[PDB]
C-alpha cells in the first residue's frame, strides 16, 4: 500500500489439473507399453500435451497435488531419449513457477 | 541419408509436415542444408526411395477443443472484468497450445473459431490482440492454408489508412511463415508506396488461398490462372518495371531435339477483366478449351480494344503478334511516365516551368488517379540552387500537407536527414511519423520474396506435369535479364528434385532387370521437357548450358 499499491474462474484450472492427471495415467499406461514405437510416439504427443498443461503459472499447487512429480521422475528414468529431453524441457518450463518442485525433483532423481 | 548438393553444399531431410494430379496421399518435407534449409513436395514412392524412415486420442483432443471453444464463447462474452481478460488469456494459451497440432487446425476451423478471432480483432486490449496474433502464428505453423483462410475472414470484414496499416502490420507479423520467411537480398528493391502495398497484399492472400485449396478441374485451372495473372500484373505495376520491356545439354540424331494456347489464355484473362455487361456479349458470340482460328483471335482482340490500365495491355506482346487532361492521363499512364521523365532531366527555365506546373496542377484533386509519386526519388536524391532548393523543399512540403500516405512514401525516402542538411520546415514535415520505415521495408521485401517462391514452386510442381500461366514469361524474363542469387536457388532446387527422382528410378530398377527397356523413353521425355523449358524461358546460352 505504501510503496506500490497498483500491483496489488479457477474451475477450469482445476478441471485441467484433473484432466492432466488422467493424461498422466494414460501416459504411464503407454510408458508400460513403450515397446512399440507407435505407442512411443503417442506418449511423446501426450508429453507435449503435459508440457502445454504445465505452461500455466498459478496452478503449480495442483500440478504437484496430482502427484505428477513421481510420474515425471519415472519418465526421466525411461530409455526414451527424445522423450527424456522433452520432459526436461517441460520441467524447465515448470521451474519458473516455483523452485521447491525442482529441488524435490532433482533430489529424488539423485537417490537412484 | 546424406544428399550431395554442391561442391561444398550438402543436404539432409528433417521431417514430414503435410499431405495431399497423382490423386494419392503425398508429403511435403523440409531439408536442412549444411555448407538455409529448403522445403519440398515429394511422393510416397519417392519418399521410400530417398527418406525411408520418416488415433482415438485425436478424437479426445477434438472433443476437448470443441468444449473449450464453447466455454471460451462465454469467456469472451463476459469481457468486463480484470478476471475476464485473464481467464480469456488462459483459454487462449490452451487453444494456441492445441492448434499447434496438425489435426487441430481442421477442428478449429470447423469450430467456427473465425468468430473467436473476429471478436479478438476489436480487442482494445493490445495484450489480447497480440495474443490472438500469436494464436494465428501457431495456426500458421500448423498449416498455412488455414491461416490464410482465417486472415481472409479477417479481411472479409476505405477504412482509416492508419487502421489499414495497423491491420496489415498485424497480419505481416502473424503470417511470417517459413515460406514468408526468406533470405534478405541486400540489393536495392525500390520504394513501395502504401496503397500499392495494401492491394498487393490482398492479391497475395487470394493467390495463396487458391494455391492451397487447389488439391471440374477447370475451376482449379481458372483459379490458379486468375490469381497468378493478377499477382504478376500488380507486381509489375507496383514495381513499374514493365516500362523497360542448338544443343541444350551437349557442351546420330537426338530423339527429343526433333519434335497458341497461351494466347487464348491472355484473351480469356482479359475477357474476365471485362465486367458482366462488357464480358457478356463476347461470351455469347463465343457460344475453357475453345479452339479458334487466327482471324477469330484477331477479331476478339479488336473487340476488346474497341471499348476502353488499357495502355498496360497496349504494352503487351499479344497486341503485337495478333478536367479532361486527368482523364487523358488515366487513359495513357505512359503520359504520366513521360511527365515524370521530363521532370527527370541545367537551365532554370525548364525546371522552373516544371515546378510551377506541378504546383498549379496539384491544386486539382483529380491527381488521385495519377500516381504522382514516381518522381519523388530524384526530388530528394538530387535536390541545390537557393531558389531551386527552396522550391524543392516547398514541393515536398505541399506533398506532405496533401497526403499522409505520400508522407509515409517520403518518410521511406528518408527526407528527414536531407531536410535537416538544409528552407527547413520540410524537416518538420518529415518529423510527423518516423515509426513506419521498418514496416515498409519488411513488407516490401517479404512480398517480393513470396512471389519468387510462388513462381519457383510452380515450376517445380509442373516438372512432373509436363504441360500456361499468363504473363509468367514476363516475370521470369525480367528476373532473367538477383539473377546470380536466384539462379543459385534454381540450380539447387533442380539438383535436389532430380537426385530424388533418380534414386527412385534406381530403386525401382533394382527390383527387376527388364526395366531398362522401358527406361530409355522416360529419359527421352524428361530431357525433352527440360529442353522446352530452356528454349522458352532462358536468354543466355551460358545459362541454358549451366542448367
Amino acid at each position: 500500500y505504501a510503496n506500490c499499491p497498483g500491483l496489488l474462474d479457477e474451475v477450469a484450472m482445476g478441471e485441467m489439473e484433473a484432466d492432466v492427471q488422467a493424461l498422466v495415467r494414460r501416459a504411464a499406461r503407454q510408458l508400460a507399453e513403450s515397446g512399440t514405437p507407435s505407442l512411443t510416439a503417442a506418449v511423446l504427443h501426450t508429453i507435449h500435451v503435459l508440457s502445454a498443461y504445465a505452461s500455466i503459472g498459478p496452478l503449480t499447487g495442483v500440478f504437484r497435488e496430482t502427484g505428477a512429480l513421481d510420474l515425471l521422475m519415472h519418465m526421466l528414468c525411461n530409455p526414451e531419449p527424445q522423450i527424456r529431453r522433452s520432459a526436461g524441457k517441460m520441467l524447465q518450463a515448470l521451474a519458473a513457477h516455483d523452485a521447491g518442485s525442482r529441488a524435490h525433483v532433482l533430489l529424488s532423481l539423485s537417490q537412484q | 541419408l546424406m544428399v550431395p548438393l554442391g561442391p561444398r553444399l550438402q543436404a539432409y531431410p528433417e521431417e514430414l509436415i503435410r499431405q495431399r494430379h497423382d490423386g494419392h496421399p503425398e508429403y511435403l518435407i523440409r531439408w536442412s542444408v549444411l555448407k538455409e534449409h529448403i522445403l519440398m513436395w515429394l511422393s510416397a514412392p519417392e519418399v521410400y526411395a530417398n527418406c525411408p524412415g520418416l488415433e482415438v486420442a485425436m478424437g479426445e483432443m477434438e472433443a476437448d477443443v470443441q468444449a473449450l471453444v464453447r466455454r471460451a464463447a462465454r469467456q469472451l462474452a463476459e469481457s468486463g472484468t480484470p478476471s475476464l481478460t485473464a481467464a480469456v488469456l488462459h483459454t487462449i494459451h490452451v487453444l494456441s497450445a492445441y492448434a499447434s497440432i496438425g489435426p487441430l487446425t481442421g477442428v478449429f476451423r470447423e469450430t467456427g473459431a473465425l468468430d473467436l478471432l473476429m471478436h479478438m480483432l476489436c480487442n482494445p486490449e493490445p495484450q489480447i490482440r497480440r495474443s490472438a496474433g500469436k494464436m494465428l502464428q501457431a495456426l500458421a505453423a500448423h498449416d498455412a492454408g488455414s491461416r490464410a483462410h482465417v486472415l481472409l475472414s479477417l479481411s472479409q470484414q476505405h477504412m482509416d489508412f492508419d487502421s489499414r496499416y495497423t491491420l496489415l502490420e498485424l497480419f505481416a507479423e502473424t503470417t511470417s511463415s517459413e515460406e514468408h520467411c526468406m533470405a534478405f537480398e541486400g540489393i536495392h528493391l525500390p520504394q513501395i508506396p502504401g496503397k500499392l502495398l495494401f492491394s498487393l497484399v490482398k492479391r497475395y492472400l487470394c493467390v495463396t488461398s487458391l494455391l492451397d485449396q487447389l488439391n471440374s478441374r477447370g475451376q482449379r485451372e481458372l483459379e490458379f490462372s486468375m490469381a497468378v495473372g493478377n499477382l504478376i500484373s500488380e507486381l509489375v505495376r507496383s514495381m513499374g518495371w514493365a516500362r523497360n520491356l542448338r544443343s541444350i545439354f551437349q557442351p546420330y540424331p537426338l530423339p527429343y531435339l526433333q519434335p497458341t494456347q497461351a494466347e487464348w489464355w491472355e484473351l480469356l484473362f482479359f475477357i474476365k477483366k471485362l465486367d458482366l455487361c462488357e464480358q457478356q456479349p463476347i461470351f455469347q458470340n463465343l457460344w475453357g478449351e475453345i479452339s479458334v482460328s487466327v482471324e477469330m483471335a484477331e477479331s476478339l482482340l479488336q473487340v476488346l480494344s474497341s471499348r476502353f490500365t488499357l495502355n498496360d495491355l497496349l504494352n503487351s506482346q499479344i497486341y503485337t503478334k495478333y478536367r479532361p487532361l486527368l482523364k487523358r492521363l488515366q487513359q495513357e499512364t505512359q503520359p504520366f511516365l513521360l511527365l515524370l521523365r521530363t521532370l527527370d532531366a541545367p537551365n532554370k527555365t525548364l525546371l522552373l516551368s516544371v515546378l510551377r506546373v506541378i504546383t498549379r496542377l496539384l491544386d486539382f484533386p483529380e491527381a488521385m488517379v495519377l500516381p504522382w509519386h514516381e518522381v519523388l526519388e530524384p526530388c530528394l536524391n538530387c535536390l541545390s540552387d537557393s531558389e531551386i532548393v527552396q522550391e524543392l523543399t516547398c514541393f515536398l512540403h505541399r506533398l506532405a500537407s496533401m497526403h499522409k500516405d505520400y508522407a509515409v512514401v517520403l518518410c521511406c525516402l528518408g527526407a528527414k536527414e536531407i531536410l535537416s542538411k538544409v528552407g527547413c520546415e520540410l524537416r518538420d514535415l518529415v518529423t510527423e511519423c518516423e515509426k513506419y520505415a521498418q514496416l515498409y521495408s519488411n513488407l516490401t521485401s517479404s512480398i517480393l520474396a513470396g512471389c519468387i517462391q510462388m513462381v519457383l514452386g510452380q515450376i517445380e510442381d509442373h516438372r512432373r506435369t509436363h504441360q500456361n500461366i499468363p504473363f509468367f514469361d514476363v516475370f521470369l524474363r525480367h528476373l532473367c535479364q538477383f539473377w546470380p542469387l536466384f539462379r543459385e536457388q534454381l540450380c539447387r532446387r533442380t539438383c535436389l528434385f532430380y537426385t530424388i527422382r533418380a534414386q527412385a528410378w534406381s530403386r525401382d530398377i533394382a527390383e527387376d532387370h527388364r526395366r531398362l527397356l522401358q527406361l530409355c523413353p522416360r529419359l527421352n521425355r524428361v530431357l525433352r521437357h527440360e529442353q522446352n523449358f530452356a528454349d522458352r524461358f532462358l536468354p543466355d546460352d551460358e545459362a541454358a548450358q549451366a542448367l
